[PDB]
């Protein structure tokens, strides 16, 4: 149990020094992408049965 | 008209077979006058004592004949037969012969709706329990195959007996005339009767050999199920009209009196009875397994008793234990209404017992409602 | 993250007492079906007691029915063990063992020695 | 002792994790998607019924022509579909019928299953004669293979019971690189859409991003109260949501490096199998052991819409490339396109 | 060439409908068994008596068997059994505290969700290693099972001829231990088999097949609402 | 004459023809008055 606790810990220190946005941020990216995407969704909006392949 | 043929020839057969037995009987003794031995234009009549009212059953020559019914002859004291006051001359009583009195007929109307109303109860329920066997396929198995089958025999059976009942029996201008249309009628129905009683026979043989023998199985072939079902019945009847056709060709072949009958109606009672041993069969297979769990004495009962209630529309077996109409006046009244009941009303126990109160068909279906 | 952590537990003579607890966190505690669950010296893990989410269905091993009583708080988000005229058998380092899915009737693998959902336990010697 | 040195250091790491992530946190994802407009009712209707699989489907994947799909059950066989005209295309029998997951190669080439064998199987599509046959069995794995996705025709990654994912290289047949970490029996992976780094999922109720170059953890997010049985990347690359047997589905954000929004409701209680995005990313598809799919809103956890028509456990759904049609297997052994 | 292309689609599509009906009904006749145990309950021997996973080929009267025996695989199970809820049975060998440990499982197995409808053969092994322990007395059976001490032997038990009656209560309460978790729960889904067995004992792969054929007839009897 | 079960339907059909209905006897009602024996 001690070698491995070793690891735990470095692995522990690798996540710790990461750079993080503020999460508003991180919502923003996710609700813009969404938006500039929303057209080309053919779920989010169904087609006419011409343009869609299975009818 | 060949049912007056018929008639004249057991008057004839009995005529000879009387005046035969009048010469074989030696003299009475007795101390009081005798009526002497006399055939009468029917019925043959024995060496009667003084005073005594001879009871007979009715003869079979007409239609309009019941011979449940009894001919009675009465002997006067001095030792004359008696006379009918109007003529005076030597008279029979044959007035309780007849079969079609205002009290018999009220008894077959009710019988003959309880036909139309079982059949057409019938086909509301297997038209509607074969749609959904056919539309829900993920319910498609090996067992429900035969039930389709089964389903479209209850189904063409009782559309044909309807048709029977409604446009034939009534109509007595036709059947006077005997035409070959209503003898095509009547070949299709025993088919589609005999078919009936058969796929019940392939149900009874699929539950057997699932249940008691060959238990993995999983490699049954349908083929012989339906040439068993819907081939077979084509030679009793295919036999029958050929005889009938030939030998007793009454108007319509409609007539119950010819031992011709038995050409289809006895491979189907030796169908049915082989389904009754395959039910003991299932039923003893059945309570091994509810002792081998241990289960109470009075769960046991209820559950068997179940069991069996359920296979008795599927495989006829009411047909087996009651066979043959008694001849007392109470009961065969009570075995009309039983068996009748529970004959036009076979193909609607089937599809409620099978289909609307099985759980893998009311999951299948409730499912989709809520979809 | 799933937390479980075990307090109590140390040097006891034999016959004496002992309540061992269990604060869980980052779960929903009543969902759960709990258990208990020891290592001895030298052998492997094996199971003691379990718990219902309501507390109504309890059971215990063979060793110890009698002498040691399990119960959960679901407001306070704890388990304990009530251990009770202790033996030099019972000597092993107790753990505290969550079922691994909600609403279960089965709970599988809370023996296995890298299960996930079990603290990090509490030592438990009974000795002179 | 000097364990409790290690693991109490241990414990201060994750309270300075927990701070820095907590200091991240200045608004929530549904406070800032409280003002746009909703998705309103989502009603896909089910267009193609895939039939043939003779016992229960455990996996599926579609092609990149957004046409072709293979479908993996437990009978042993693997079967590729043209699901615009429901016929079959390769029927390809199986050495080892626990096949539970497979997979559709980029470039239509090749195929890959595996199962309870732990071994990962490639299958050649384009052989000269016409016949699919093994052309590389991967083994070296010691559980059961939960999934796998091909990187190229040389390259693919795969998840196993044994706790870890390994990086192989086909031509040779040896793990490039191995990915140890998680303390459960890691069930799903998901490639990120450069092909840089892949999230996977185990049952330690954990999801960590891994660096496919480096072959280390980069972060690990936690959240979930239960094993972890799908995980899938949003289209930016830049989050991922996961299912789990707590019956909730949750979405983490990379870069912010915590969760963002929580998929649940009352009424399910039953595990999640299976997640997807739609092509835009707005909608998040979720079979579930009750039989059903759920269509959520991502950005306001709201459900939108059921795809209801399975009789059995939904093991496997996926999006197509396009985003025209949703596929979805269940253990009923039938595969439905949805549109 | 439209008509051309979707020609040899169906053609295609055709051989492969063809050839997946010769499978069918290999798949449908081969009943397949899931063998769970200990590492020392003694499985490994009645393998013997006929990798991820280990497959064993029988047939007992023209009947097809496929047995498969967990290999390279963690303790950890939840995940992987769920792919035996469809077996014909699981195969449950215990040898007669190892011995609350397999009745621990035995429980989780019987209430998994996904194994509710499966049925077990549960094969009470080291009959002749338990009945040497009873005899000699040295450890009792009441020290890890403290309710054996007011146990008695049930009526129904058939015990051999040459057999104390120490150890035949001895093995008939470890039967009990495991009866009162399959009867606990199931409302008639799936049944228990137990049966006293050893490890050299020949009438084992015919004990799996007189189990299967009643699971299989009660499975009938269930299709037709008959039990 | 046919005394089984499944005859009888036909005995209900063969005796329903033989009685008036709608178009009249099939065969001449006997006659069992004092001029007949
Ligand atoms: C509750 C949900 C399910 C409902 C299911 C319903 C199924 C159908 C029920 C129909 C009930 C009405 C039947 C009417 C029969 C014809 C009417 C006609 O006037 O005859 C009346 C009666 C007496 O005739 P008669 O006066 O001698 O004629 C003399 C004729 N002359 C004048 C020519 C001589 O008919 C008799 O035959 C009585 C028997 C009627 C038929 C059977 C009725 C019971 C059916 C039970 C169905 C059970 C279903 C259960 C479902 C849960
Ligand atoms: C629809 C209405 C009619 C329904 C009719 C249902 C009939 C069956 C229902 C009851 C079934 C259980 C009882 C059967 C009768 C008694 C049998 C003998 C006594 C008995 O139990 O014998 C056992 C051994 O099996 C034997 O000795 C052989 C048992 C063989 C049973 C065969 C059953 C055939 C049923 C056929 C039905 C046909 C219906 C036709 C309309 C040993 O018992 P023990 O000594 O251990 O303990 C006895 C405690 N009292
Ligand atoms: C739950 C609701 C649905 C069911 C409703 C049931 C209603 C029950 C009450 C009504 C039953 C129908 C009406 C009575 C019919 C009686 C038939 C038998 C009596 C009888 O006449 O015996 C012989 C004919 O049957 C024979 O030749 C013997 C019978 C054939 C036996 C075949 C093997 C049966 C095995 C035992 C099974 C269980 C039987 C009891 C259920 C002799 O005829 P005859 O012309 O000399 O008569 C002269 C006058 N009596
Ligand atoms: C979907 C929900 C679940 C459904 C489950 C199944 C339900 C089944 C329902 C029953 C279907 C079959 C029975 C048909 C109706 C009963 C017929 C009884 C006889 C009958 O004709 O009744 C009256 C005559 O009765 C009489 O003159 C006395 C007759 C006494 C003996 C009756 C024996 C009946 C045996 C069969 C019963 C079967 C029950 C089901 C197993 C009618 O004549 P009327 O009133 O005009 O007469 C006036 C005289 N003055
Ligand atoms: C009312 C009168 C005119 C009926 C005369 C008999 C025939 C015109 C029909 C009636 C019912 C038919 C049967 C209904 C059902 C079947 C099962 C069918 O096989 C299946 O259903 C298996 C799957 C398939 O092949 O579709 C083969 C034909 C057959 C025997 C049919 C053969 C032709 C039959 C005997
Ligand atoms: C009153 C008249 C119109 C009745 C005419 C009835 C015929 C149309 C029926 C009677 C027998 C039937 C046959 C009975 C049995 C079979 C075998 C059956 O075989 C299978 O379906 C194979 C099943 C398998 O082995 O897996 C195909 C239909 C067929 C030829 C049936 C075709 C329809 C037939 C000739
Ligand atoms: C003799 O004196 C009377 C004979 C007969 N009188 C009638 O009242 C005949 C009754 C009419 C029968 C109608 C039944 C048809 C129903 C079939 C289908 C019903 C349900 C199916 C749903 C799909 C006469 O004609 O004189
Ligand atoms: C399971 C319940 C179904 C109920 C269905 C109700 C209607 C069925 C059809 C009834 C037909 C009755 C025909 C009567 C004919 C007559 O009296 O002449
Ligand atoms: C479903 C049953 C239909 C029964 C139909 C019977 C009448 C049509 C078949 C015979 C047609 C040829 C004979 C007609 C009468 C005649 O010869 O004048
Ligand atoms: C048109 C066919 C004429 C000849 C018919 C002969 C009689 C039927 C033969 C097959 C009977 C099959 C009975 C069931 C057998 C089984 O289930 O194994
Ligand atoms: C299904 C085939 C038979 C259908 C019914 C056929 C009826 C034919 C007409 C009645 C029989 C006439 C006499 C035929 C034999 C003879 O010439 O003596
Ligand atoms: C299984 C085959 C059965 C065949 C049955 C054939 C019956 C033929 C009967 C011929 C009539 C015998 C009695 C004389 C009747 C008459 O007078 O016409
Ligand atoms: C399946 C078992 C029975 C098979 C044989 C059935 C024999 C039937 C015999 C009928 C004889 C009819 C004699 C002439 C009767 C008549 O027309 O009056
Ligand atoms: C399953 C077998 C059914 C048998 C049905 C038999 C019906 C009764 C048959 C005889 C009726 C009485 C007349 C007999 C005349 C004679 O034997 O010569
Ligand atoms: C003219 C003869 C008519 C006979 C009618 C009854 C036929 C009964 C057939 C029973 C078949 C039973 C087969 C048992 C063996 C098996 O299929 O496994
Ligand atoms: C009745 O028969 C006897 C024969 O012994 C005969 O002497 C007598 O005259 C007969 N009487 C009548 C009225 O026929
Ligand atoms: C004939 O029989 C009937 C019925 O039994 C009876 O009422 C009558 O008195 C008998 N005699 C005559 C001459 O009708």
């Amino acid at each position: 149990s001690i070698a491995q606790a070793r690891k735990l810990v470095e692995q522990l220190k690798m996540e710790a020094n990461i750079d993080r946005i503020k999460v508003s941020k991180a919502a923003a990216d996710l609700m813009a992408y969404c938006e500039a995407h929303a057209k080309e969704d053919p779920l989010l909006t169904p087609v006419p049965a011409s343009e869609n392949p299975f009818r | 008209p060949f049912l007056y043929v018929v008639g004249r020839k057991k008057m004839m057969d009995a005529q000879y077979k009387c005046y035969d037995r009048m010469q074989q009987l030696p003299a009475y003794q007795g101390e009081g006058p005798y009526c002497n031995r006399t055939w009468d234009g029917w019925l043959c009549w024995d060496d009667t004592p003084a005073g005594v009212l001879s009871y007979q059953f009715c003869p079979d020559y007409f239609p309009d004949f019941d011979p449940s019914e009894k001919v009675t002859k009465y002997c006067d004291e001095k030792g004359v037969w008696f006379k009918h006051p109007e003529n005076n001359r030597t008279w029979s009583n044959y007035t309780m012969c007849n079969a079609f009195t205002p009290e018999k007929l009220k008894n077959a109307y009710v019988l003959y709706y309880l036909a139309i109303v079982g059949h057409s109860l019938s086909i509301f329920t297997l038209v509607i329990s074969l749609g959904i066997f056919v539309f829900f396929r993920s319910l498609g198995c090996q067992r429900v195959t035969l039930h389709k089958n089964m389903f479209l025999t209850y189904i063409l059976n009782s559309m044909i007996i309807i048709i029977h009942l409604v446009e034939v029996v009534p109509n007595g201008e036709l059947v006077r005339r005997d035409p070959v249309s209503c003898k095509i009628l009547h070949f299709f129905h025993q088919y589609m009767m005999a078919c009936n009683y058969f796929w019940m026979l392939c149900e009874g043989i699929y539950l057997h050999t699932l249940i008691v023998v060959a238990v993995f199985t999983e490699k049954q072939r349908l083929r012989w199920y339906y040439l068993l079902g819907w081939g077979f019945p084509l030679v009793p009847t295919t036999i029958h009209a050929i005889t009938r056709a030939v030998y007793f060709n009454d108007n319509c072949w409609l007539s119950v009196e010819t031992h011709l009958l038995y050409i289809i109606h006895g491979p189907v009672m030796a169908a049915l009875v082989v389904n009754f041993f395959f039910l003991l069969n299932i039923v003893r297979v059945l309570v091994t397994k509810m002792r081998e769990t241990h289960e109470a004495e009075s769960h046991m009962y209820l559950k068997a008793v179940k069991a069996t209630m359920i296979l008795v529309p599927l495989l006829g077996i009411q047909f087996v234990v009651f066979p043959w109409r008694p001849s007392n006046k109470m009961l065969g009244k009570i075995y009309d209404y039983v068996m009748h009941s529970l004959i036009h009303f076979q193909g609607f126990f089937v599809a409620t017992i099978y289909c609307f109160c099985n759980n893998e068909v009311q999951t299948t279906v409730k499912r989709q409602w809520a979809q | 993250q799933v937390q479980l952590q075990e307090s109590g537990g140390g040097l006891v003579q034999p016959g004496g007492s002992l309540r061992l607890s269990c604060a869980a966190s980052g779960f929903t505690f009543s969902n759960y079906k709990m258990n208990w669950v020891r290592q001895a010296p030298g052998k492997g893990l094996e199971w003691v007691s379990d718990i219902s989410q309501s507390g109504a269905s309890i059971s215990y091993t063979g060793s110890v029915k009698g002498r040691f009583t399990i119960s959960r708080d679901n407001a306070k988000n704890t388990l304990y063990l009530q251990m009770n005229s202790l033996k030099p058998e019972d000597t092993a380092v107790y753990y505290c063992a969550r079922c691994p899915a909600p609403f279960t009737r089965d709970c599988f693998d809370v023996t296995s020695t890298t299960y996930a959902y079990r603290g990090q336990g509490t030592q438990v010697t009974v000795s002179s | 002792s000097e364990l409790d040195q290690l693991r109490q250091e241990a414990e201060q790491l994750k309270n300075q994790i927990r701070d820095a992530r907590k200091a991240c946190a200045d608004a929530t994802l549904s406070q800032i998607t409280n003002n746009i407009d909703p998705v309103g009712r989502i009603q896909m209707r089910t267009r193609r019924t895939l039939r043939g699989h003779l016992a229960k489907i455990y996996a599926m994947h579609w092609g990149t022509d957004s046409r072709l799909l293979v479908s993996a059950s437990q009978d042993g066989k693997l079967i590729i579909w043209d699901s615009y005209t429901t016929n079959k295309v390769h029927a390809i029998p199986l050495r080892s019928s626990w096949v539970m997951t497979c997979a559709y190669a980029p470039s239509g080439n090749y195929v890959a299953c595996g199962g309870l064998d732990n071994i990962c199987s490639i299958y050649n599509l384009k052989t000269r004669e016409g016949n699919v046959r093994v052309s590389r069995e991967l083994a070296g794995h010691t559980g059961y293979l939960s999934c796998c996705r091909f990187l190229d025709d040389n390259q693919i990654v795969t998840s196993s019971g044994d706790t870890t994912c390994a990086l192989w290289d086909i031509e040779t047949g040896q793990q490039t690189t191995t990915f140890t970490g998680h303390t459960g029996d890691v069930m799903s992976l998901s490639l990120a859409p450069d092909t840089r780094l892949f999230v996977s999922g185990a049952c330690d109720a954990s999801a960590k991003l891994w660096d496919v170059r480096e072959g280390m953890c980069r972060q690990t997010f936690t959240g979930h109260e239960s094993d972890i049985n799908a995980i899938c990347f949003f289209p930016n690359g830049n989050a991922f949501a996961t299912g789990s047997d707590d019956a909730t589905c949750r979405l983490f954000d990379l870069r912010a490096d915590q969760e963002l929004m929580t998929y649940s409701h009352d009424n399910i209680i039953c595990g999640i199998t299976s997640v997807s995005f739609s092509k835009s990313g707005r909608l998040l598809l979720a079979g579930y052991d009750d039989f059903n799919c759920n269509v959520w809103d991502a950005l306001k956890a709201d459900r939108a819409g059921v795809l209801a028509g399975h009789d059995n456990r939904v093991s496997c759904l996926g999006v197509t490339d396009d985003g025209m049609a949703v596929a979805t297997g269940s253990w009923d052994s039938f595969l439905k396109i949805w549109n | 060439d439209q008509r051309n292309e979707e020609k040899a689609q169906r053609e295609a599509n055709k051989k492969i409908e063809k050839q997946l009906q010769k499978d069918k009904q290999v798949y449908r006749a081969t009943h397949r068994l899931l063998l769970l145990g200990a590492g020392e309950s003694g499985k490994n021997t009645i393998v013997k008596q006929m990798s991820g996973i280990f497959e064993t080929k029988f047939q007992v009267d023209k009947v097809n068997f496929h047995m498969f025996d967990v290999g390279a695989q963690r303790d950890e199970r939840r995940k992987w059994i769920q792919c035996f809820n469809d077996v014909t049975a699981i195969i449950f060998v215990v040898a007669s505290n190892r011995l609350q440990a397999a009745l621990k499982l035995f429980d989780s197995i019987w209430n998994n969700k996904w194994l509710r409808d499966t049925s077990v053969i549960l094969f009470l092994n080291k009959q002749d290693l338990l009945a040497e322990k009873v005899l000699a007395g040295k450890s009792k059976i009441e020290d890890y099972f403290p309710e054996f001490a007011r146990y008695t032997t049930p009526e129904d038990a058939t015990p051999e001829p040459g057999e104390d009656p120490r150890v035949t209560r001895a093995k008939y309460f470890i039967r009990d231990e495991f009866l009162r978790i399959s009867t606990a729960s199931g409302d008639g889904r799936h049944y228990c088999y137990p049966h006293f067995t050893c490890a050299v004992d020949t009438e084992n792969i015919r004990r799996v097949f007189n189990d299967c054929r009643d699971i299989i007839q009660r499975m009938h009897l269930r299709q037709y609402e008959l039990l | 004459k046919c005394n089984t079960a499944t005859c009888a339907t036909q005995r209900l059909a063969n005796f329903l023809v033989h009685s008036s209905k709608n178009f009249g006897p099939i065969l001449p009602p006997t006659n069992v008055g004092s001029n007949t024996y």
